[PDB]
């Protein structure tokens, strides 16, 4: 049922969840023959460098967190700060 | 069945003194202990190799065909 | 194992050389670690390795009877006479090296059995073979060339890790894994599939 | 059950497994056949085709090579069969179903699954010979042993799958298990009773060895280290170069029962600065416990940092050892001939003990203690007497074995053995029993045959009084009796743990915390307001002390009262800077007085939950690490004065308590939810970081203090728990697992006890009432 | 099944060189040579010959696995002094003394009745 | 028995007291009885603790035994864990059982309720009378095969 | 083979321990871990 | 054995005597006093557990019967003879055991429970089951190229044939860390 | 001479008790290894069985034969069949024995190694005879037949290293002590009261001086002379598996001199 | 290029507590009662015994891979017997006009107590005891 960017009460640090997520739906989509966003200093595997995609927050991707009651908070990668 | 040819252990010959040490038990009438040392048998890896052996081939020969 | 209650697979096998050694010049057939001793108490397997070492070296059948006079002591006793330290230790030198080893080893003969159930008579290993007619779901044993159950422990664990994706990937794409075409008004499986 | 939510699975495989010294902790070694079986559908990429192609072309029956190749149709050319199999010109798009290759993520796991520790995703590493080979140190998450059992391998075949397996169930990132919020994986066997022998005082280390050791350790800065020894000749000593394994950065203090900065027995531990100052290295140090050298490098490194931390230390130490060698033999059960006698005879006397409490009962003269049969006191005593007969028997025989006695060596090392056994294998073995019992009469008033109507005496209902060592007819018979009451409960105490371990599981598994760090099941019915009542993750917390609770009032003073007015209890001016041109201002006095008011009620509030006078609760964040972690980052100096300002600490702590969070709505209920959620952690907080210990107790400065902060604040985020986290079931196994681990002062425990409540009988055996 | 054929222990396969040298990265006039179908008997005796070099400053040795036989010398020399030399001598040295003691012993072996 | 307890220097010291220990329980008359100190009277027959003295009360006792299951074996295991079980053993007001008699009758769908005990049953009696099952149960979307509210499962993401 | 032709099986109060009158008759020993323990026996 | 006290000649003694043993002996060496005959001439009986019940039962004869007018600190230590009504003597305590443990040796020197993990793993070890395996045709048979009879044999084992029929080799084993392999 | 000498004390035509002194350690090992497992040996390394009415499986039967011991003095002119360049084997890299046996008498006929018969060209080179120290001449009990029971074989003896098997070791077993009276402190014996009256004392300390009660520690001192002593299975005469195994140890070295060059 | 003590130890007693080549040295000091010394010496390289006259010295000098001979021929703050090279951890105040130090070389554990050294003593790593006669 929608929430303002403002009003947001979510984690703005990204859960260990979403980020192999993230992870693996950008490490499938390089996989995949999809452009890469960033510039690879020799990387090689889909997932290592779409890990070097989210390390250079260029990662297209939003996480839409649905609360228990139905509402949701829309996130993007860009936002959410990876500390882990 | 059958004298090992060959101590598992060490290597040393062993094939080649079984009839010799059976002899030395029966006729020479001296015990397992010495009959080895005599037969040049003088370490355990080396003695327990025929001290043990139970030759069933003797037994399996009894079977007709 | 051992006649003691001690099993154990092989994790390794040295050629002579590299085994350690004894002065004589007398190596292993077999290593065992010391830790598998402490705890479960299986002393007699100690025992018999003195008993078993001065017996090979007189030739007299070691006599390891149950309720019997035979002390760990005349035995020691009976090994010493015969030149060697009366407890089965026994200076070793590191077949690397050759140096010798700053411990001595408790060294000697002990009867040990070759159990049944070798490894290649248990090593299968499936990638999507021949499945059941009525589950569409893997077959069972390895004779069969079947697959290993995933049951409902292994699962709990993956739900327990957060693998949603996997999770899906293993009760689905791996075994079962099937399209069924369904009435937009009555949720059953009812909807004649003519594809063409 | 066994189709829908419980399948066979392609892409499995199984086989024996055997430890294997020489390999990373979060690999496994696949036998080199079960890699050619098992395979993995990758997309041709122009960041591939080469190795792609190349492999194709090795074929199914060659290591690197693969099996089948899927094209846009949906066609499976099956590589193995097709006059066109030596063909095949990959184009971009196509599948090559290849082998399973070195490096790749795999879920290997040991049955029963009672944890998240017994499915975990490991570096494959193919290898020769048929049988998994696994890293020891991973051995007890799996619960294995090399005597036999066979493990499971599942390979992920989905791009994501694979990152799922590599992001969140890779070992590494399971070395610090939430269940017991301590580490899970050790340092066992070879390893670990070597690296004790290695470590003590009287071990020297030289030249050429060291050499290898060094080059030994893969990430060896190939700077050999100076001797600790430079005289006569170069020695380094055993903690010098284990030292290398260690990472730098990694600090640990121990202090056993009597150690002293000087540890006369090479007590405790001390390292610091990644080098192992004092203190012989075992079990408590490097084993897998809450303080241990593991849990510390892993919260301070890495988890692959400390993943590392094991095939290095492994790989020094199993060097060392097998070189310096290490055995056990009968030998090594024998107790020194005195001390047998004075075994002997200590047990002569528990006889005689018994012998004349029996007298003294048969006279009727005993006195029955109160809810007790004559009858019953008198077995109880004799049971009594018996045991600790064969504790001191025991105990006498423990004094003898020197440090040179293998078995012994192994105890200390903590790698194997315990009093128990010792006292057994060397001295008297014990009491028999079989349903909490002295052994009973099978037989008409006797024991066995060989016995007397009527005879009560210890030999006569199981007293093992020989050793294993002396040798054990009735005693055998006896002794066989528990052994089997043993063997039997043990089938038993497992299959009813087992659905215990089901039920538990059911009950909750749908539960999980949700986004608003409430914790709620399926139905949306919330069970937590806040998950384990602080929101914070299991894993990511250790046992602090409350410094507010104990000691006398006198000393709560004398270590946080500051009274600037007050000549004889104020900041001397050799920790402070502003130490003169403080004494007597009363706007400070104020916050002083504010902070000591404060640090007061916390005392009694304390007091009030932890009514024991309990201190060392698990928190989050282990500040004292945080502050030895600043210590020595900024090299602080206890000769001169901080630069702090009692404004600065003060204010500064405070403030630290704004930024903590673990809910961030703008409203009163939570805002007061999260007040506290905090208390606690807070408390823990404002007893350590209080102005004169900042300034008396760790000379901090305002860089060093203001590092602190910052600190703590990030890590604290850190501790919290994360939306998603399946509590309910991670729970249901945290209590399955140790119980399992159940098998066996009158009432009812263990297993059956554990069911009694769980089924929420009202048939209880033993009720009772505690009245005070 | 699994087992690798025994000649593997001493016969170097396909694309297999009896050494490889590569530059240590860590150390200075540093390198680590790696020696194919080859133990502990050649490895542990240049390692020890290498040490008796007054211009060696480092010599280690490892078999990094069991199942595989082959190894990994270390060596670290004195500025100007290039190791591979060092590793020259080293086995030269060896034969030297090797033959030394054929002969004496074949001297000895000589001079024996029996 | 032993208690730690302040002493007036503020030092925690060991102050022995007589406690009775019990063969019966009967709460509701032992706590009235006079000399006891009715505050901290206790049983480990919480649903006794649960009928007398409310249900938190109950819940605490709950954790209490658990615990001491599991502490007499010297194993530990972290409070959030046992505290969950309780809880969610104490949340319906009452002392519900982790047997089937409790709950699978809970409120929860179809489904997962199949996936215990009364399978057959459970699904009969869910027909009768038209369940919905949401299908948000972990143990559902399993038997349908599709992702679940997990790690993986609980946001959604998009472009 | 001789161990097998000596066994003894119970079907079905507590009749898996060894018990005191065993003594002479069944090996106290001898007897299968976990499922049938104590219920099959050996003489 | 029977001990009926009925002998003139001093104290409560058991029927059989070394006289009878010569005897016994006698017909081994021959290869007429059977086992019978010790049972038929009432040296021995039969006793069920119910009968068990009633009588007294010395477990050594020798060590057992002897008056009691130093002793080896190694050996075992044993309580004492205490009892004028022995009726019976045990043939032998190593009796109480049956075939699988029957191969252990010093399992009186063993913990409990290892004794009878043992007696289960005996059944899955490897030898010659029969000397006559090449000649039968049957569902698996496992077979020792090199059986060796072992170096520690138990006073039972000569009923047991194992001796004959061995399953086990007798290897040269070193408790060691080694490779830590 | 130069460093490394010996000083033979016992000498036969199995073994060879000798003193190796100025020598590393390092060497003392590398060679008594490369003695265990280097130096090359004929040896049966393929049976073609064309009968066996035995009461012994074939490969059982073929297994014993391999490890029968054969001549293999010059071994140095016979290739490795591997280098060879004939398609299998030939008489430049092998030698093939016939044995056939038949149960004649009803009083049980034995099989000797003594009865493996040389069938191709040995070239004039002393190579692959079955080795027989017996008294009575009869090397090594093969095989038993009964009334009427064939074997009817054919071996291929090929160059081979105790590496790829044992039977292909000619050392058997190698004594090696050092430092007799543990002045080095190599070790650090177990005792139960006194580690000197507990541990025996070997030969080799009539060969050495005790250590002088307070004398401080040799703590520069390392591994000089060594008491060793090779036992010989035979198909090399003793004082060759010394020397050989010199030798090759030597190739072994020299090989990795000749690669740097190629490199 | 530094030296940062100098002092003769007079020892009182010698300690091998369950240690065959190690033993806890604790030498009191000739000329100024204050300062006291408790050492671990490897007595297998170097004896210690009943009241001996040693002489001490601390210093920081004669950190890059160590090397061993040549300079055999070259420095030698070797005008010793025994030496060793250790890292100091914690300065104590033993309090009153006193204050001490602690140093482990490898393991090997020494405390020293005076008041003078203030300054002479290092404040790192760095720090090698010499011993001589
Ligand atoms: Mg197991
Ligand atoms: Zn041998
Ligand atoms: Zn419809
Ligand atoms: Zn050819």
């Amino acid at each position: 049922k929608a929430i303002p960017k403002d009003q947001r009460a979510t984690t703005p640090y990204m859960t260990k969840y979403e980020r192999a997520r993230i992870l693996g739906t950008r490490a499938l989509q390089i996989s995949m023959n999809a452009p890469v966003f960033v510039d690879l200093e020799g990387e090689t595997d889909p997932l290592r460098i779409a890990m070097k995609e989210l390390a250079e927050k260029k990662i297209p991707l939003v996480i839409r967190r649905y609360l228990p009651d139905g509402s949701f908070e829309d996130w993007s990668v860009e936002e959410l700060i990876v500390d882990l | 069945m059958i004298v090992p040819v060959r101590c598992f252990s060490c290597g040393k010959v062993v094939g080649d003194k079984w009839e010799s040490y059976l002899n030395l038990l029966q006729e020479d009438e001296l015990d397992e202990g010495t009959a080895l040392s005599r037969l040049g048998l003088k370490r355990y890896c080396c003695r327990r190799m025929i001290l043990t052996h139970v030759d069933l081939i003797e037994k399996f020969l009894r079977y007709n065909p | 194992a051992s006649r003691h209650g001690q099993k154990g697979t092989i994790g390794i096998t040295y050629r002579r050389e590299d085994m350690p050694f004894t002065a004589e010049g007398i190596v292993p057939d077999l290593i065992i670690n010391p830790h598998a001793i402490p705890s479960r108490m299986t002393v007699a397997h100690l025992i018999e390795c003195l008993l078993s070492k001065v017996a090979a070296l007189s030739g007299n059948e070691g006599d390891a009877s149950p309720f019997t006079d035979i002390t760990v002591e005349g035995i020691s006793k009976l090994l010493r006479e015969h030149g060697y330290q009366s407890r089965g230790f026994e200076v070793m030198y590191n077949g690397h090296t050759g140096k010798k080893l700053m411990a001595q080893i408790f060294f000697g003969p002990t009867y040990y059995q070759r159990l049944r159930h070798m490894v290649d008579d248990k090593i299968h290993a499936r990638a999507r073979g021949p499945m059941q007619v009525l589950t569409r779901q893997p077959v069972e044993g390895r004779s069969r060339d079947g697959g290993l159950r995933f049951g409902e422990m292994e699962r709990d664990c993956m739900i327990a890790h957060g693998a949603a994706s996997f999770l899906k990937e293993r009760l689905m794409e791996a075994s079962d894994a099937f399209r069924v075409h369904i009435c937009g008004i009555c949720g059953l499986m009812t909807v004649i599939a003519k594809l063409n | 059950r066994g189709n829908l939510m419980g399948k066979r699975v392609d892409f499995s495989a199984r086989t024996v497994i055997s430890g294997d010294p020489n390999l990373e902790l979060d690999q496994v070694g696949v036998p080199k056949s079960i890699a050619k079986t098992l395979t993995y559908p990758e997309v041709v990429t122009p960041y591939n085709i080469d190795r792609l192609t190349q492999l194709v072309r090795n074929g199914p029956n060659e290591h690197p090579g693969a099996k089948y190749v899927i094209r846009d149709s949906g066609d499976r050319i099956d590589l193995r069969y097709s006059k066109r199999a030596g063909d095949i010109q990959l184009q971009y798009g196509w599948k090559v179903e290849r082998h399973i290759m070195d490096n790749d993520p795999v879920l290997f796991n040991r049955q029963p699954s009672l944890h998240k520790m017994s499915m975990m995703a490991h570096r494959v590493k193919v290898i020769p010979y048929s049988t998994f080979r696994l890293n020891l140190s991973v051995t007890s998450p799996y619960n294995a042993d090399f005597d036999g059992d066979e493990m499971n391998l599942h390979v992920p075949q989905s791009e994501e799958t694979r990152a799922e397996l590599s992001q969140l169930c890779a070992v590494p990132l399971q070395i610090v298990s939430p269940q017991s919020n301590k580490p899970c994986m050790g340092i066992v066997q070879d390893t670990l009773c070597g690296i004790r022998k290695l470590t003590l005082r009287d071990t020297f280390i030289e030249l050429d060895q060291v050499l290898n050791m060094l080059y030994w350790v893969p990430d060896w800065d190939g700077v050999i280290p100076t001797p600790a020894i430079i005289k006569p000749k170069p020695l380094w000593s055993g903690k010098q170069i284990l030292s290398v394994a260690i990472p730098n950065g990694i600090h640990l203090q121990r202090f056993d029962e009597g150690t002293t900065l000087l540890s006369p027995k090479d007590n405790g531990m001390l390292i610091i600065d990644g080098q192992i100052i004092f203190g012989v290295v075992e079990k408590k140090t490097v084993g897998s416990s809450n303080g241990g050298l593991i849990h510390v490098v892993t919260r301070e490194k890495g988890p692959q940092v400390c993943a590392k931390l094991f095939g290095n230390i492994q790989k020094v130490v199993n060097f060392w050892l097998l070189h310096n060698g290490f055995s056990t033999g009968i030998g090594d059960t024998i107790a020194d001939g005195p001390t047998m006698r004075e075994i002997t005879e200590t047990i002569a006397e528990a006889k005689k003990k018994v012998l004349d409490v029996t007298k003294e009962a048969q006279a009727n003269l005993l006195t029955a203690k109160h809810g007790m049969t004559l009858r019953e006191s008198f077995e109880d005593n004799v049971v009594r007497f018996l045991n600790e007969a064969r504790d001191k028997a025991g105990r006498l025989a423990e004094v003898n074995l020197k440090d040179l006695n293998n078995v012994k060596q192994m105890v200390m090392a903590g790698s194997k053995g315990s009093f128990i056994n010792i006292a057994q294998m060397s001295a008297c073995v014990g009491q028999q029993s079989v349903e909490g019992k002295r052994i009973a009469f099978g037989f008409v008033d006797r024991t066995l045959p060989h016995f007397s109507k009527d005879d009560y005496s210890p030999e006569s209902k199981g007293f093992v009084e020989n050793s294993y060592l002396r040798g054990l007819p009735q005693e055998f018979f006896f002794h066989a009796m528990g052994g089997r009451e043993g063997l039997i409960d043990t089938a038993v105490k497992t299959a009813e743990t087992g659905y215990i371990q089901r039920r538990l599981v059911k009950a909750l598994e749908d539960i999980m915390v949700h986004y608003d760090n409430t914790t709620r099941n399926s139905l949306g019915n919330v069970i937590q307001f806040i998950y384990g009542e602080d929101g914070m993750d299991a894993a990511h917390i250790e046992k602090q002390s409350l410094d507010t609770i104990g000691g006398s009032d006198a000393a709560f003073e004398k270590r946080y009262r500051v009274d600037l007015l007050n000549t004889d209890h104020t900041l001397d001016p050799s920790l402070l800077e502003s130490g003169s041109e403080i004494l007597g201002d009363l706007k400070l006095q104020v916050l002083l007085d504010e902070e000591y008011k404060q640090l007061v009620k916390d005392r009694k509030f304390l007091r009030e939950v932890f009514v024991d006078g309990e201190a060392n609760w698990p928190l989050p964040v282990n500040i004292r690490r945080i502050i030895q972690n600043a210590q020595q980052t900024f090299h602080i100096d206890h000769t001169k004065p901080s630069d702090l300002t009692i404004k600065d600490i003060v204010l500064g702590v405070k403030d630290l308590q704004e930024n903590l969070l673990v809910l961030r709505g703008k409203n009163e209920i939570i805002q007061n939810a999260q007040r506290d959620a905090v208390t606690l952690f807070c408390c823990l907080l404002r007893s350590r970081l209080a102005t004169r210990r900042v300034l008396q107790e760790y000379r901090l400065t305002k860089q060093a203090f203001d590092w602190v902060l910052s600190n703590i604040e990030a890590q604290f985020l850190r501790s919290v728990v994360h939306p998603g986290e399946m509590v309910g079931v991670l729970a249901a196994q945290s209590i399955g697992e140790p119980a399992t681990q159940m098998t066996l002062k009158k009432v009812t425990s263990g297993v059956p006890r554990l069911k009694e409540i769980l089924n929420v009988a009202k048939n209880m055996k033993t009720p009772s009432l505690t009245v005070y | 099944m699994n087992a690798p054929d025994r000649f593997e222990l001493f016969l170097l396969g396909e694309g297999e060189s009896k050494l490889k040298i590569d530059p240590d990265t860590k150390a200075p006039n540093a390198v680590v040579i790696t020696f194919e179908k080859e133990d502990h008997t050649l490895g542990n005796l240049i390692r020890a010959e290498l040490l008796n070099d007054r211009k060696v400053l480092f010599a280690a040795y490892k078999v990094e696995h069991p199942f595989f036989a082959r190894f990994k010398l270390r060596i670290q020399t004195t500025e100007g002094y290039d190791p591979k030399d060092a590793l020259k001598n080293a086995c030269n040295s060896i034969i030297n003394k090797l033959g030394a003691l054929k002969t004496n012993f074949e001297t000895e072996w000589n001079l024996q009745t029996l | 028995y032993d208690r730690k307890v302040p002493s007036p220097t503020g030092e925690y010291v060991k102050e022995p007291e007589w406690v009775l220990e019990t063969d019966g329980v009967n709460l509701s008359e032992v706590m009235t009885v006079p000399g006891i100190d009715p505050t901290r009277i206790y049983t480990n027959s919480f649903i006794d603790i649960m009928e007398v003295l409310g249900i938190e009360a109950g819940r605490a006792a709950l954790y209490k035994e658990v615990y001491n299951v599991i502490a007499s074996d010297g194993s530990y295991v972290n409070y959030r864990h046992m505290a969950l079980l309780v809880d969610v053993m104490t949340t319906q007001g009452g002392l519900t059982s982790v047997t089937r008699h409790g709950f699978n009758r809970s409120n929860t769908g179809a489904l997962m309720r199949c996936s215990f005990e009364e399978t057959v049953e459970i699904l009969f009696e869910a027909g009768a009378s038209a369940e919905l099952d949401d299908c948000r149960g972990v143990s559902e979307n399993v038997i349908l095969g599709q992702m679940a509210p997990i790690g993986t499962g609980a946001f959604d993401v998009m472009i | 083979t001789l161990s097998h032709l000596r066994r003894t099986n119970t079907p079905i109060a507590k009749p898996r321990q060894l018990h005191n009158t065993h003594w002479g008759l069944v090996c106290p020993a001898e007897t299968p871990e976990g499922q049938a323990c104590g219920l099959v026996k050996n003489l | 054995f029977i001990v009926e006290d009925d002998e003139s000649l001093g104290h409560k003694e058991l029927k059989v005597r070394k006289g009878h043993i010569a005897k016994l002996m006698a017909t081994e060496y021959q290869d007429e006093y059977t086992w019978s005959s010790l049972l038929n001439e009432g040296l021995v009986e039969y006793i069920d557990a119910e009968e068990e019940e009633s009588i007294l039962i010395a477990m050594q004869p020798e060590d057992l019967e002897p008056a009691e007018a130093d002793v080896d600190p190694a050996k075992r230590i044993r309580v004492s003879h205490h009892a004028t009504t022995f009726t019976h003597c045990e043939i032998h305590p190593s009796m109480i055991l049956g075939v699988a443990a029957s191969i252990i040796p010093f399992p009186d020197h063993n913990q409990s429970p290892r004794n009878t993990y043992q007696s289960a793993m005996g059944k899955q070890a490897m030898g010659v089951f029969l000397t006559n395996y090449n000649v039968r045709m049957d569902t698996m048979a496992n077979i020792l190229y090199y059986p060796q009879k072992p170096l520690g044999t138990t006073r039972a084992m000569e009923y047991l044939k194992f001796r004959e029929l061995p399953a086990g080799q007798n290897a040269i084993v070193a408790i060691a860390c080694y490779s830590g392999y | 001479e130069e460093g490394p000498q010996v000083k033979i004390r016992e000498a036969s035509k199995d073994n060879v008790d000798f003193i190796l002194s100025n020598v590393d350690l390092a060497m003392a090992n590398s060679l008594r290894r490369v003695m265990i497992a280097e130096i090359p040996t004929l040896a049966i390394d393929s049976v073609e069985v064309e009968t066996n009415t035995t009461v012994l499986a074939d490969e059982f039967i073929a297994h014993r034969l391999g490890l029968i011991p054969l001549q293999s003095m010059d071994i140095e002119q016979l290739e490795y069949s591997r280098d060879c360049f004939c398609e299998d084997h030939c008489d430049k890299c092998s030698v093939v024995l016939t044995l056939q046996a038949f149960g004649e008498s009803e009083s049980t006929t034995n099989v000797y190694s003594k009865d493996l018969v040389i069938v191709s060209n040995l070239m004039g080179r002393n190579i692959g005879h079955p080795i027989i120290q017996d008294k009575e001449g009869n090397g090594v009990l093969i095989c038993k037949l009964r009334k009427g029971q064939e074997l009817k074989l054919t071996c291929v003896a090929k160059k081979g290293i105790a590496k790829e098997h044992a039977k292909w070791g000619p050392a058997a077993a190698i004594e090696f002590e050092y430092d007799p009276w543990n002045k080095l402190k190599h070790t650090d014996y177990w005792y139960e009261q006194d580690s000197a009256k507990e541990w025996p004392q070997s030969k080799n300390c009539e060969y050495e001086d005790p250590p002088n009660e307070g004398d401080p520690f040799d703590y520069k001192a390392q591994a000089d002379t060594f008491y060793m002593n090779v036992e010989s299975v035979g198909s090399i005469p003793v004082d060759q598996v010394v020397v050989r195994g010199i030798d090759t140890l030597q190739k072994k070295v020299a090989s990795i001199l000749l690669a740097l060059t190629q490199m | 290029s530094n030296t940062l003590f100098d002092d003769i130890f007079q020892v009182s007693e010698v300690d091998p507590g369950r240690y065959n080549k190690v033993c806890r040295i604790e030498a009191a000091s000739t000329t100024q009662d204050q300062c006291k010394l408790t050492l671990d010496i490897n007595v297998e390289l170097f004896p210690v015994a009943a009241q001996d006259s040693l002489t001490v010295t601390i210093a920081s000098s004669l950190t890059r891979s160590w090397r061993p001979p040549q300079a055999g021929d070259r420095s030698l703050a070797d005008d010793y017997d025994y030496v060793m090279y250790g890292t100091a951890y914690k300065f104590e105040e033993v309090s009153k006009d006193l204050i001490a130090v602690y140093y482990s070389f490898g393991g090997l554990l020494m405390r020293l107590e005076g008041n003078y050294r203030n300054l002479n003593n290092l404040k790192q790593e760095n720090a090698y005891l010499l011993i001589r006669r």
